[PDB]
């Protein structure tokens, strides 16, 4: 009973290559206050900033 | 420091001058002049106000 053929061997199976997604995000700028004026002049409100 | 600054503003700044002999003389009609009354109030020595 033991078979003159031989056997035929299996082919493994294929891995899987995992891969990423890297993505970015776009968020919109802000826009500016109002203007509000003071009672100094320049360089003490330039020091001041 | 910025509600201060918010908060800020040109003063007008005002002086007045006040007589007292003025202020106690304009008075209600208990009134009096300021020299004589505390020359007679200084010179006796009463309870006298």
């Amino acid at each position: 009973g033991q078979p003159l053929h031989l056997p035929i061997y299996a082919t493994p199976a294929d891995p899987k290559a995992l891969l990423s997604a890297a993505v970015a995000t776009s968020q919109g700028g802000g826009k500016l206050p109002e203007s509000f004026i003071s009672l100094w002049r320049f360089p003490h409100m330039l020091e001041n900033a | 420091e910025d509600a201060h600054l918010k908060q800020e503003q040109r003063a007008l700044e005002v002086e007045r001058t006040v007589s007292l002999a003025q202020v106690y003389q304009s008075l209600g009609e208990k009134s009096f002049a300021l020299k004589d009354k505390i020359e007679a109030l200084l010179q006796g020595d009463k309870e006298t106000s």
